[PDB]
RNA sequence: ACGAGACUCUGGCAUGCUAACUAGUUACGCGACCGGUCGGCGUAACUUCUUAGAGGGACAAGUGGCGUU
């Protein structure tokens, strides 16, 4: 009875990567009614696996200086896109965030040679913290630049960027963008 | 410890060639309320009580008075 | 770091071989005794020397440490030390003794002794390590 | 090839040129029974699962 | 014939449980003091889940509570802590009836007298102090005192000759006449500093302990040693059993009881399950109080929790 | 009957009179579902959603809040409810009730019974902030 | 032995102490509106909120691992 906002539950949300599961925090302890809670998550490193993933993609949407500090605005761009997520979908949104953070997520990717070197890039596995936090990243990255001169609202570019990445579709930036990290670390293995 | 431990002085001389300067620290000792130093010790100094001499008493012996 | 200064080791050493009967393992009774023995101009400086007097406590608790010497500490350590063995381990029923051996003791005058049991030498002179 | 996942055993250390990769040891979650060391990009503890697209590789030592 | 059991543990406290005080009026009420700066009154359930459950909570003191006494009828506490000060406590509603001020260290140690007319404070400060019920002090004892702290004082409940004893780390144990306050009686023998005294429930012996370890039991009346039990440890407390003739000793992690008659062990009251964290010392019993009745025996523990153990015959 | 037991974060601080009463909750004279951003109204709304209206049935409170900041306001109002009920339980009710009202708002945030000691910086000359220097250049 | 540390100032905690018409809060009266809202008026309680003194408080102290243990 902690449903997000007042409308969304968690119950019903399955994230089934087995990989991410320690990393996405929605389920029972990290239900919370709005995705605003100060909190202290830097102070100690992998605390953030700990943030509900709600807050971190809140976090994540104050960006490119005009917007920093400015998290009532963002947490009014999630509650809108995750109303508009339903009714495009009409599943649970919070499913579909975590649809979309499994989806976009790199495996591999290059680093600069092995154990040295300054030539050529290396291929390497990615953790899953590094994978939650980039998905968030491009998802984020991929509305800022849809809602760029542009009608259309922030808080629609968000909701098809979740929509398309849950789906898996390449009309998403961050699947672009992470298949061309894996089509890369595959090149350079 | 040297704004109290510590006086310092610094002087002009007027010479022929020009001006020397002069500069004088004095480190006072610590003087327990008489003035020749600061009363406090320096922060770091940890003096230890030499304990007594006693003598373990060997058999419980009591004491009337 | 939370690592100890030379003040606060030396001051705890001292403090611990001079008082070491009314100290013990608890950090805020350790402080007390502290304050009250010892002139620590700040709290801070006396909190570390309690602490590391508590550590030091619990140091000696299980064996002897480098730094610290206590006077009644070593006769009881010396008494621990004191352990005899119901049968001393040089009394051999029967010991074993090399022809070579055997020969001294002839040689000595001792040849008539009984326990002696002349095992057999070694047959390969081989006891250098091969070299290379 | 399929994509299989590994739990990370222990964190043996910090390899690149800028020592940007955690150097591990995985134990493969279904067969239990065969390890390799493989760098892993990101911040990496004990007990978590990296999938690996690719699982034949072994990093070099140290 | 009569062997000691656990019976429950009570939960509640953050911090070490100092003293433990019972009264021959309320068989359900217990007083717990703490180093988590409160006082903990329980409610004695006897249930299957709990033996009891915390009822209240007397706060108010900045610092360690060192000990707490009930007054002879179960409406007033009487705590003395390590903030120097004294506080009388009305139990019904839960706050401070009284503070007493003037010690200038902890207050290690308090009492109250049979008939609830005087308050006697042992510090830290070499000091004992008496007090009235409207918290004046009435004489200090600064002089003919121990020269280390007071770890320890006590009344004595015989109506005739009113005696207090007290300990000191100084290794003496002082009889005082309460009628001028002077030092009667001056015991020597302890080999380490003294941490408790008890006084016999027809004030006719007296025990001390401490860091020796050894029990020393004084005539009261007469002044002279009587018998040296030996503790395999450090005696946190003592105390008469109120009824049998027993002598209790948390000697250690562990309760030792002896008959004073076959001045032989009768019990060892030991609780703990030794596992593979068995290289962490365990925790020590600090307090120690018989029930009125004088069927059940609560110790404190520094895992701070209060446990109580039975008389199941057997 | 009361506790006026207070709650702060940064400057903001909110004291709750808490009393015998029968479930009113006010905050600077205005009913609880009026205050200010109403993004963060469920943050206020925490305490009481979590308790139930059935815990608060017995008692009026009264917020004063002062300092700085909405959204620190925010918080204050929340710590101090929280604490001003956990008290006022404490010392008119028992020991029971008082250790469950606490184990839930601590499962569900400590900060709603333990203050964020966190607070501003101090700006250093050399640059525009605590920690930010201005450009430097060759 | 100097330097580092210690030290001083400062930030966080205290329903414990000291005490306030150049700070308040409760309570009670008198008023204004529809029990409620009163930076409306006034005077008892007192010190939570405000000030600022003294003291307390943290020491890697407790537990589990890694270490020459």
């Amino acid at each position: 009875d902690i449903k997000l906002f007042g409308k969304w539950s968690t119950d019903d949300v399955q994230i089934n990567d087995i990989s991410l599961q320690d990393y996405i925090a929605v389920k029972e302890k990290y239900a919370k009614y709005l995705p605003h809670s100060a909190g202290r998550y830097a102070a100690k490193r992998f605390r953030k696996a700990q943030c509900p993933i709600v807050e971190r993609l809140t976090n994540s949407m104050m960006m490119h200086g005009r917007n920093n500090g400015k998290k009532l605005m963002t947490v009014r761009i999630v509650k809108h896109a995750f109303e508009i997520i339903h009714l495009l979908t009409g599943e649970n949104p919070l499913q579909v965030l975590v649809n979309a953070i499994i989806n976009s997520g790199p495996r591999e990717d290059s680093t600069r040679i092995g154990r040295a070197g300054t030539v050529r890039r290396q291929a390497v596995d990615v953790s899953p913290l590094r994978r939650v936090n980039q998905a968030i990243w491009l998802l984020c990255t991929g509305a800022r630049e849809a809602a760029f001169r542009n009608i259309k609202t922030i808080a629609e570019c968000l909701a098809d960027e979740l929509i398309n990445a849950a789906k898996g579709s390449s009309n998403s930036y961050a699947i672009k963008k992470k298949d061309e990290l894996e089509r890369v670390a595959k090149s350079n293995r | 410890p040297v704004n109290y431990y510590v006086d310092t002085a610094v002087r002009h001389v007027l010479l022929r060639q020009g001006v020397l300067g002069i500069k004088v620290k004095i480190m006072l000792p610590w003087d327990p309320t008489g003035k020749i130093g600061p009363k406090k010790p320096l922060p770091d100094h940890v003096s230890i009580v030499e304990p007594k001499d006693e003598i373990l008493p060997t058999t419980p012996i009591s004491e009337q008075k | 770091g939370r690592v100890r200064t030379k003040t606060v080791k030396k001051a705890a050493r001292v403090i611990i071989e001079k008082y070491y009967t009314r100290l013990g393992n608890d950090f805020h009774t350790n402080k007390r005794v502290c304050e009250e023995i010892a002139i620590i101009p700040s709290k801070k400086l006396r909190n570390k020397i309690a602490g590391y007097v508590t550590h030091l406590m619990k140091r000696i608790q299980r064996g002897p440490v480098r730094g610290i010497s206590i006077k009644l500490q070593e006769e009881e350590r010396e008494r621990r030390d004191n352990y005899v063995p119901e049968v001393s381990a040089l009394d051999q029923e029967i010991i074993e003794v090399d022809p070579d051996t055997k020969e001294m003791l002839k040689l000595l005058d001792f040849g008539s002794l009984s326990n002696l049991q002349v095992t057999q030498p070694t047959v390969g002179m081989n006891f250098k390590t091969p070299r290379g | 090839q399929p994509i299989k996942l590994a739990r990370v055993t222990k964190v043996l250390g910090r390899t690149g040129s800028q020592g940007q990769c955690t150097q591990v040891r995985v134990e493969f979650m279904d067969d239990t029974s065969r390890s390799i060391i493989r760098n892993v990009k990101g911040p990496v503890r004990e007990g978590d699962v990296l999938t690996l697209l690719e699982s034949e590789r072994e990093a070099r030592r140290l | 014939t009569e062997q000691m059991t656990l019976r429950g543990t009570l939960k509640g406290h953050n911090g070490w449980v100092t003293q433990i005080a019972t009264t021959p009026q309320f068989p359900d009420m217990i007083l717990s003091a703490s180093r988590d700066k409160t006082i903990i009154m329980w409610k004695l359930t006897r249930d299957e889940t709990n033996y009891g459950i915390p009822q209240r909570a007397l706060r108010g003191h900045s610092h360690f509570v060192s000990d707490v006494v009930i007054s002879s009828d179960g409406q007033f506490a009487l705590s003395g802590s390590w903030d120097g000060t004294l506080r009388l406590w009305d139990l019904t509603t839960g706050t401070t009836t009284r503070r007493f001020v003037g010690h200038t260290k902890d207050v290690l140690s308090v009492a109250f007298s049979s008939d609830n007319r005087q308050i006697v404070s042992g510090s830290r400060d070499k000091t004992i102090k008496l007090w009235n019920t409207l918290g004046v002090c009435k004489y200090t004892v600064q002089d003919e005192s121990h020269s280390e702290w007071v770890s320890c004082v006590r009344f004595s409940p015989n109506s005739s000759n009113p005696i207090i004893v007290s300990c000191g780390w100084d290794k003496l144990v002082k009889v005082w006449n309460l009628a001028n306050c002077k030092l009667k009686t001056n015991h020597i023998g302890h080999t380490g500093y003294l941490n408790t005294v008890t006084v016999s429930p027809d004030g006719s012996l007296c025990a001390s302990g401490g860091k020796d370890g050894q029990a020393m039991l004084w005539d009261l009346n007469e002044g002279k040693h009587l018998y040296t039990l030996d503790g395999g440890d450090i005696i946190n407390a003592l105390c008469f059993s109120p009824n049998r003739y027993w002598l209790c000793a948390a000697t250690g992690p562990s309760i030792k009881i002896w008959d004073l008659e076959g001045k032989i062990i009768v019990d060892e009251l030991k609780q703990e399950v030794i596992s593979t964290s068995s290289k962490a010392e365990p925790p020590q019993c600090t307090s120690l109080a018989w029930s009125a009745d004088g069927q059940t025996l609560f110790a404190g523990y520094t895992d701070n929790l209060v446990r109580v153990w039975q008389v199941t015959i057997g | 009957q009361s506790v006026q037991v207070f709650g702060r974060k940064k400057t903001a601080t909110a004291v709750a009179h808490c009393k015998r009463g029968n479930g009113l909750i006010k905050v600077n004279g205005r009913p609880l579902e009026m205050i200010e951003p109403r993004t963060l109204q469920y943050k206020l709304l925490e305490p009481v959603l979590l308790l139930g209206k059935e815990r608060f049935a017995g008692v009026d409170i009264r917020v004063r809040v002062k300092g700085g900041g909405h959204v620190a306001q925010i918080y204050a109002i929340r710590q101090s409810i929280s604490k001003a009920l956990v008290a006022y339980y404490q010392k008119y009710v028992d020991e029971a009730s008082k250790k469950e009202i606490k184990d839930i708002l601590i499962q569900y945030d400590r900060t709603l019974l333990v203050a964020d000691p966190r607070r501003c910086e101090s700006k250093k000359f050399g640059g525009p902030g605590a920690r930010a220097r201005y450009q430097k250049s060759y």
